[PDB]
């Protein structure tokens, strides 16, 4: 009947998480499998993903 | 002439193809269609015009 039922407790960090982040370069490398050439800003051909 | 100039079945003299994907940025406005030319029907790209 708590908030233990849906909430959990975490430590808080500064960083608000390490989202990753994704590479492209889109005239060098060759698209990987199941992406398409799109020219849009947002989309493009990831090549690698890291934490930032 | 009379054979082989000109067929006889149905075929669309002038088609309009309205874009997929058309993203209006700041200053740019980038439409991308995906004009599908049908089986036995050579497509000029003179004729073709925004």
């Amino acid at each position: 009947k708590g908030v233990q039922s849906w909430t959990l407790l975490t430590t808080p960090d500064v960083t608000c998480g390490a989202e990753q982040v994704y590479w492209s370069l889109p005239d060098l490398m060759q698209d990987p499998v199941t992406f398409r050439s799109t020219q849009q800003v947002s989309n493009y051909p990831v090549v690698g993903a890291e934490l930032m | 002439p009379t054979h082989d100039v000109t067929t006889d079945r149905s075929q669309r003299l002038t088609l309009r193809f309205v874009p997929v994907d058309r993203e209006a940025t700041t200053y740019l406005y980038k439409a991308r269609f995906t004009l599908a030319v049908g089986d036995n029907r050579v497509l000029d790209m003179a004729s073709t015009y925004f």
